[PDB]
């Protein structure tokens, strides 16, 4: 399938004579590789995958210089919006930018990101086409017109369609079969009596990855995605990930009922109904 | 590895 | 508008009385990203929780995973407990061994 790198860039500024807690994380094919907190013993980029001890300390000398610029950045451009929206002295507020890149399997470039967040709403794109920008706020309006003043897309761009390709295709080879795991789900369903002549089906799907999922229920074909209940996708802790997708139908009748499981790590899709 | 942002917000 | 956690408590393993296992409680979908989270046992704050670091969403949002070794009993019940900006009294959610 194909491939992408990101890094999340978070500061968040409180109220004193501190400075703003810098945070960055790297993602290769949506998995932390690499980090850097600001708020660190030793503030530094550490790897998080075991591919990336590969890499020499020239490379983490790099990185985590290249970190405290951005600190910087962040720290200026959390002042001016401080301005931008006319909020006083003593807040809580938190800048965000997501960058990276996405390869089709081709490993061709399919698209280049960059946004940036404030309070965690969206402040201001890179469109696809790597040289406009989209404004949300009309207080975003004044760094468009100041980025297009200094054409920012094109050193964005060149980023993008360079630099961040070839370092994923860097990391890709590094990373080879690692990042290329799948555990696929095991489903079961628990059987739960109500009242009212009904029991509640609930269909389980454990020990997965990644974590992209569907569950459905069936009733003869039908897919009932109409009054089931779902819960977000969680974690295990352990690397995998699980979920679960309820219905309520009346018991006796539970071979009416149909569960089916989609994940990429499936040869096919899990069919199962409730075991007596 | 990351980007170096250009001018300021 | 601040955004309000959205938490799951849940163990990592099937829950089996007198089996040790461990205890998860997932908070997402919150901002801003500072939070507090306590993991309860009977009521009481257990100590040595191991918690994840700070991460944020495509959409923005933060998420963080707490998580600590337990043995569910029949008898003990177990709880996450959330402060956050955007609630005005704590949240507490308690472990269901069904959800």
């Amino acid at each position: 399938g194909p491939h992408s790198m990101r890094y999340f860039e978070t500061a968040v500024s409180r109220p004193g004579l501190e400075e703003p807690r810098y945070i960055s994380v790297g993602y290769v094919d949506n998995k932390e590789f690499v980090r850097f907190d600001s708020d660190a013993e030793n503030p530094r980029y550490e790897p998080r995958a075991p591919w990336m001890e590969q890499e020499g300390p020239e490379y983490w000398e790099r990185e985590t210089q290249k970190a405290k610029g951005q600190e910087q950045w962040f720290r200026v451009s959390l002042r001016n919006l401080l301005g931008y929206y006319n909020q006083s002295a003593g807040g809580s507020h938190t800048l965000q930018q997501m960058s990276g890149c996405d390869l089709g399997s081709d490993w061709r470039l399919l698209r280049g990101y960059l946004q940036f967040a404030y309070e965690g709403r969206d402040y201001i794109a890179l469109n696809e086409d790597l040289k406009t920008w989209t404004a949300a706020d009309m207080a975003a309006q004044i760094t468009r017109r100041k980025w297009e003043q200094s054409g920012a897309a094109e050193h964005y761009k060149a980023y993008l369609e360079g630099e961040c390709v070839e370092w994923l295709h860097r990391y890709l080879k590094n990373g080879n079969a690692t990042l290329l795991r799948t555990d696929s789900p095991k489903a079961h369903v628990t059987h739960h009596p109500r009242s009212k002549g009904e029991v509640t089906l609930r269909c389980w799907a454990l020990g997965f990855y990644p974590a992209d999922i569907t569950l459905t229920w069936q009733l003869n074909g039908e897919e009932l995605t109409q009054d089931m209940e779902l819960v977000e996708t969680r974690p295990a802790g352990d690397g995998t990930f699980q979920k679960w997708a309820s219905v309520v139908v009346p018991l006796g009748k539970e071979q009416n009922y149909t569960c089916r499981v989609y994940h990429e790590g499936l040869p096919e899709p899990l069919t199962l109904r409730w075991e007596p | 590895e990351g980007s170096r942002n250009q001018d300021w917000l | 508008i601040q955004k309000t956690p959205q938490i799951q408590v849940y163990s990592r393993h099937p829950p089996e009385n007198g089996k040790p296992n461990i205890l998860n409680c997932y908070v997402t979908q919150f901002h801003p990203p500072h939070i507090e989270i306590q993991m309860l046992k009977n009521g009481k704050k257990i100590p040595k929780v191991e918690m994840s670091d700070m991460s944020f969403s495509k959409d923005w949002s933060f998420y963080i995973l707490a998580h600590t070794e337990f043995t569910p009993t029949e008898t003990d019940t177990y709880a996450c407990r959330v402060k956050h900006d955007s609630m005005a009294e704590p949240k507490t959610v308690y472990w269901d061994r069904d959800m």
